[PDB]
RNA sequence: AACUGGCGAUGCGGGAUGAACCGAACGUAGAGUUAAGGUGCCGGAAUACACGCUCAUCAGACACCACAAAAGGUGUUAGUU
RNA sequence: CAGUCAAGCGUUCAUAGCGACAUUGCUUUUUGAUUCUUCGAUGUCGGCUCUUCCUAUCAUACCGAAGCAGAAUUCGGUAAG
RNA sequence: UUUGCUCCACACAAUAUAGAUGGAUACGAAUAAGGCGUCCUUGUGGCGUCGCUGAACCAUAGCAGGCUAGCAACGGUGCACUUGGCGGAAAGGCCUUGGGUGCUUGCUGGCGAAUUGCAAUGUCAUUUUGCGUGGGGAUAAAUCAUUUGUAUACGACUUAGA
């Protein structure tokens, strides 16, 4: 579904010798809470000696975008598995939210490298609104002062199967 | 002799270009383009007209001939101030494009009585105009 | 739902047009398609030329007169495209195919009549700009169609006769506009404006 | 497996089927291309193959071993009395080919040409073109209308002519009617020439001249049902072949599980339409002289 | 990548005037007219100051931008054509057999005729284009000149002179005989 | 004047079917001017009549009728599901049907 | 050979087609939902929406399954140093 | 029957032509392997005859390359007309 | 060869409508461009304006459209006719100048309708037939058999024959 940024705070189960464990937290983009808690145990199993059975999740929360109607430059660092091996890349994309850029990121990763969600780890989603922090020319071109372009060859959708005049693609 | 070139200037998408939302919750409202996001998406706002600030594909709106001076990235408050002073809402209404939309909706709302009233008036108008061609 | 829909094939994609027409014929809409030679196929001419040569290879080995019949006329190539979209071996399919006529150019019963377009199948709406495409007339000629030059002269004739009628049509319409301008400022016209007309 | 030794196939696959021609008169399938510059002329003629003889002539071939030396040549003598121009046909070009728009005929038709319109001529009322000929004999009442219909349409015009079979020794006495395409001038002159030459004979010395390569279209000598040995030229099977040797041994492999169209089979031999090309006119000779 | 905008600027001399309808460009100058049907790139043309024309590609892929520069470059060639013209000079290279080149006029069609190429009896005929003029310059032997407004026709003619003079069935490293274009300049450069 | 229609023009498209099995008890009907399911909801429950002619006059008529109703919509493109008192003969695929304005709600 | 599930003994929906695969196992009917599989036309069902990528002078197009490899290409795209 | 790598051959040069050590394949014009079909029977070797198909091209068309200076070859391309 | 055949118009008609129920309502070309209006260079330009769907445009009221009666109009439409043309790609249809003849809802009246009972398609547009009706219209061939050999297994073919 629509990716939602969840904060997931969990810990290892409290034993007698070690009450109050170290309370690790992650921000993971997921469709829903069930996948959020699942993705949490998957990564926390990767960085620590803990699995779902031996730990508990102490807080699950949604993080909302601070201002969902300002467009920003998002610096995305990702590792993914291709058929041959593993690679780390830094991509970047315009958006208004962290989540929709991550939705965009998974679409681009699937399209350009045939990477399924199973294969992708989102290392760090970073926002910058200051130029010269933007490295990719496919994003720099929308930051030129006084941007303006046409939308040539406008194709208009037809509700009916027949029309009674050749179409016009003017704009 | 001047190097004649067909002018060929047409409806560029830019900050401050007013657009019509053709599908969605708005479906027929005005909104100024507030900030360019990509080649096919853009941030728009229709506060005076009644469209919330949102991201939207350029294929979900149709650009219009009109625009006004609107600084890039202005929130709903600054956009509505510049929208009012430019009378872009009024200029759209006086345009022929809006008159066809208003004519379309007004004709659709016509009742069965009002449709019969059209029928009589159209026969009357045809009688005088057909007479007018015959004499000259 | 018209008694007969007459479509001009100029600037249309053969496959998408064949798909739309086949559905219309099955649903009971009689269709005639004109300008079969100005139909379009996506891909360069060499691509679509090779494909028809591949179709030309296939023939019954022990008797070539019973194999696939490779019709070269642009109208028959469209007809072949459409018949592949119709269950033509059933009685219902024969009836749907009967409701269709395809022509090169516009024969006399239809150049006085309305021509429509199918935006789903139009080339200037469908193909990405810059993408190479094949015109049906050139393809058919290359594989043995003989009447491209005949049609061009008869299409040039029909168009120039069709140009006079439109200029006559503009003559008749301008007399309405200037006479209506003098029959203007009428209360009836004002009343209709308030009532949506 | 492959044939042990290669050999060319027996016979031409482009002269198929080896069937009886539709008629005894072989028609011109393709008349010469029209040139609008050249004057109006016939492009074909009808005559009767009488027989062969032999001739002697001095060879002119500067580089041959028989240069300036005498040679003996077999020749074919074609009995060619003049043909009567009776009727014209107009053909408008269409995206479906040439379509005969109308045929305009002549005032009077002889007994020979009118015999072609009957299968039992002797017990009939001879009602052929009688009510048609009532359309003639005025200024322009119905005469010119058909002609001008051909003029403003009908990109291809072909006159109708027939043979004077009564001038030949044959007992047939029924004319052969065929179209001959005019391939000169403009369209109007073609219709005009046809009109002026209506009902009058055209001589061979106005169509074909000396030292000219012509083509001949005829139906070959018929021979009936033929076995493969002489119909196709296949090898005779060995003398000790059980149940027949004038045959093709294998008429096909197991697969395709059919007899192919390309395998030589017993069938009709001869009596085919044939268009032979490149025959030189060695002499055009008149009949009104020794 | 789909670059949003790319532009190239043509600079027209003071005496030349360019006409650009839909995608047909008509460059007119002292040496006459030059036309081009260019309906296969989907480009745009803009007038700036009667001496500048801007050719732009919007939302173009990599191949689209590459064709933009060619369209620009073609228009200089027409502008260079009327202002200057394109002059190509060939040289007949031959070790033993002199190459005999003259211009024939059959039905007034102005063919190029080459005789005696490596002593062979085959006589090569090359029709000239309309808009290229054959010239045989003095002051140097075994040289043929031809000047014309369109570089395309003068160079295609020049290639057609080369094409008929390829040596067959031989080591062409040794048998170098032919008519090779040697100069590709203008008629009135810096004049 | 010359127009006297009170019903809507409709086409009998097919029986309800899977790829290889059809159910004659249900007919798929196109309504003229309906291209979306939302516009087809107006016609739900409305009487339908396939009107046909027979050479034999039966009860003072040579015109015979099968009646039905629009039971629900079908697909995303304005086709509707219809059941008739007797199932339609299936030679009438592509034939014309009449969708009446009754039973009415407007 | 092992465990299990199946076919044999089993129709039905889907994989065009097929003992075994997917779905689901069956009294006779009706209505409503679905499964697997699909929704340009054949054919019921969006020529739907959204982002990319690809142009093939042998494109590709869906598990079982009706095959293709090493090695290469400033063809194109993204990414790493 | 093809390919990749390229130690080497090719007079002082891998790649004109070759090409070891390796390694990737393709084909079913070999022979094995198997036993699915046929034992209430599918006539078996070869030749003769005759047709068609394939291309992995011997010849003929056009061409690229060479350790092609001419002749003759060799390698390769499009090509089964 | 006991009134045959053809054209056309009517009183009645059939294996039936792959499916009427106001109207298939004519430029062409381009689509990184056009349409329309207008101005001006003995010519491929300037200035306006439209599009962003046909949700249009024609036609649309009257017993399925009755009987009638008037008006400030010199229009519009159907029909039996008439005069000029145009249209061959499959034209088989388009425009017509004249008369008559209806209608006209352009505007205003009078009378009628009802009980089809609260819906029942509630029936309104051809091919073909009869010792059918009547106004015209010009009064043939093929086949067998005989014959031929440019043909031929037989059929078929090419010929001839009052």
């Amino acid at each position: 579904a629509h990716f939602k940024e969840y904060q997931v705070i969990g810990r290892r189960l409290p034993t007698e010798s070690v009450p109050e464990p170290k309370l690790f937290r992650m921000r993971i983009f997921a469709s829903n809470e069930v996948i959020a808690k699942s993705r949490y145990w998957y990564f926390l199993q990767k960085l620590h000696k803990v699995k779902k059975a031996s730990g508990e999740i102490v807080s699950i929360n949604q993080i909302n975008e601070a201002h969902p109607t300002k467009v920003k430059n998002f610096g995305v660092w990702v590792r993914y598995d291709s058929r041959s091996g593993t690679h780390n890349m830094y991509k970047e994309i315009r958006d208004v939210s962290r989540v929709a850029a991550v939705e965009t990121l998974y679409q681009d990763m699937a399209a350009r490298h045939r990477a399924r969600f199973r294969s992708i780890h989102i290392l760090k989603v970073a926002e910058i609104e200051k130029t010269a922090d933007v490295k990719r020319q496919y994003v720099k071109q929308f930051l030129t002062k006084d941007l303006k372009f046409p939308l040539p060859h406008r194709v208009q959708k037809s509700t009916k199967t027949f029309s009674y005049k050749r179409p016009s693609t003017f704009y | 002799t001047d190097s004649i070139v067909k002018a060929s200037n047409w409806r560029l998408v830019e900050v401050g270009r007013v657009v019509l939302i053709k599908k969605g919750q708005s479906a027929g409202k005005l909104a100024a383009i507030v900030e360019i996001i990509d080649q096919k998406k853009v941030l728009i706002d229709g506060p005076k007209a009644g469209v919330p600030r949102q991201a939207i594909n350029l294929g979900q709106v149709v650009l219009t001939p009109l625009t006004f001076a609107l600084p890039r990235g202005a929130r709903t408050a600054t956009v509505s101030k510049k929208w009012a002073a430019a009378a872009v809402c009024e200029k759209w209404a006086a345009s022929s494009w809006a008159k066809k939309i208003a004519q379309r909706e007004r004709r659709a709302a016509l009742t069965d009585f009002e449709r019969f009233q059209v029928m009589v008036l159209r026969k009357q108008k045809r009688y005088t105009v057909k007479k007018a061609l015959a004499k000259a | 739902v018209e008694p007969v829909v007459v479509i001009d094939g100029k600037g249309h994609l053969v496959g998408r047009l064949a798909s739309v027409v086949a559905k219309q014929l099955l649903n009971g809409q009689k269709i005639v398609v004109v300008r079969a030679e100005e139909l379009n196929i996506s891909g360069e001419f060499f691509r679509n030329k090779l494909k028809y040569h591949d179709f030309l290879r296939k023939a019954t080995a022990f008797n070539k007169t019973r194999g696939p019949f490779h019709f070269r006329a642009p109208s028959r190539i469209f007809y072949k495209a459409l018949r592949g979209m119709v269950s033509h071996k059933t009685a219902r399919g024969k009836a749907a195919l009967e409701r269709l006529k395809v022509f090169e150019g516009i024969p006399p019963p239809y150049d006085k009549k309305k021509r429509v377009v199918v935006p789903q199948a139009l080339r200037v709406l469908r193909l990405k700009p810059g993408r190479k495409y094949t015109t049906l007339g050139k393809l058919s000629t290359s594989v043995g169609w003989k009447y491209e030059d005949v049609v061009a002269k008869l299409e040039a004739k029909r168009k120039v006769s069709s140009a006079e009628y439109y200029a006559k049509k503009r003559a008749f319409t301008k007399k309405v506009a200037s006479a209506n301008a003098t029959a203007a400022e009428s209360d009836v016209a004002k009343q209709l404006a308030a009532l949506g007309y | 497996s492959h044939r042990k030794y290669e050999a060319p196939r027996h016979g031409h696959l482009g002269f198929l089927p080896r069937k009886r021609a539709a008629s005894i008169r072989a028609r011109v399938k393709a008349f010469p291309k029209d040139d609008r510059s050249k004057p109006v002329a016939l492009t074909s003629f009808l005559g009767y193959k009488a027989g062969m003889t032999t001739i002697v002539r001095d060879l002119d071939r500067p580089g041959s071993k028989f240069h300036k030396r005498e040679v003996v040549e077999a020749v074919t003598v074609v009995d060619t009395p003049p043909v009567v121009v009776v009727g014209v046909v107009g053909y408008v070009e269409t995206p479906r080919g040439l379509r005969s728009l109308t045929t305009v005929w002549a005032e009077h038709l002889s007994d020979e040409v009118k015999r072609r319109f009957y299968k039992n001529w002797y017990k009939s009322k001879k009602k052929a073109f009688t009510k048609y000929s009532a359309k003639y004999a005025q200024d322009g009442a119905g005469i010119e209308r058909e002609l001008a219909r051909i003029k403003k349409y009908a990109s291809v015009v072909r006159v109708l002519v027939h043979t004077q079979i009564r001038k030949t020794p044959l007992a047939q006495k029924k004319a052969h009617l065929a179209e001959i395409q005019l391939n000169g001038g403009s369209i109007s002159e073609k219709v005009d020439w046809a009109r002026e030459h209506f009902e009058k004979t055209v001589a061979v010395d106005s169509v074909f001249e000396q030292n000219e390569m012509i083509d001949a279209i005829a139906v070959t000598k018929g021979h009936g049902f033929e076995g493969v040995t002489h119909r196709w030229g296949t090898k005779k099977l060995p003398r000790k072949t059980h149940r027949g040797l004038r045959k093709v041994a294998c008429i096909g492999a197991w697969h395709p599980a059919h007899v192919m169209w390309s395998v030589a089979r017993a069938g009709q031999r001869g009596y085919h339409s044939r268009t032979s090309i490149n025959h030189k006119i060695y002499r055009v000779g008149k009949g009104d002289d020794e | 990548m789909k670059y949003i905008q790319t532009e190239q600027q043509i600079e027209v001399p003071e005496g030349v005037t360019v006409s650009i309808k839909s995608r047909i460009v008509k460059v007119v100058g002292p040496r006459g007219t030059l036309t081009k049907n260019l309906k296969h790139i989907d480009v745009t043309f803009t007038k700036v100051n009667n001496q500048l024309i801007k050719v732009a590609v919007h939302n173009g892929g990599r191949k689209h931008v590459a064709a933009l520069r060619t369209v620009k470059s073609l228009v200089d060639n027409m502008i260079t054509g009327v202002t200057k013209g394109y002059k190509y000079k060939m040289r007949y290279v031959y070790a033993h057999f002199p190459i005999n080149v003259n211009i024939v006029e059959k039905d007034g069609a102005k063919f190029i005729e080459v005789r005696n190429f490596l002593g062979d009896k085959k006589i090569r005929n090359v029709p000239v284009r309309d808009g290229v003029t054959i010239e045989f310059s003095t002051n140097v032997k075994d040289e043929i000149v031809l000047s014309g407004n369109s570089v395309e026709d003068v160079s295609q003619n020049a290639a057609d002179l080369q094409q008929i003079c390829r040596v067959r069935n031989k080591d062409i490293r040794k048998f170098l005989d032919g008519i090779y274009v040697s100069h590709k300049g203008f008629i009135t450069e810096d004049l | 004047a010359e127009s006297h229609r009170l019903y809507v023009k409709g086409k009998h498209l097919s029986y309800q079917r899977s790829k290889r099995v059809n159910n004659p008890n249900v007919s798929l009907i196109k309504i003229e001017g309906v291209a979306t399911p939302q516009d087809a909801q107006f016609y739900l429950g409305k009487r339908i009549a396939y009107v046909y002619r027979a050479s034999k006059e039966v009860r003072g008529s040579k015109i015979r009728v099968m009646w039905g109703k629009v039971t629900r919509t079908h697909g995303n493109s304005g086709v509707v599901r219809a059941t008739f008192r007797n199932n339609l003969p299936a030679k009438t695929f592509g034939a014309s049907v009449r969708i009446f304005l009754y039973p009415s709600n407007i």
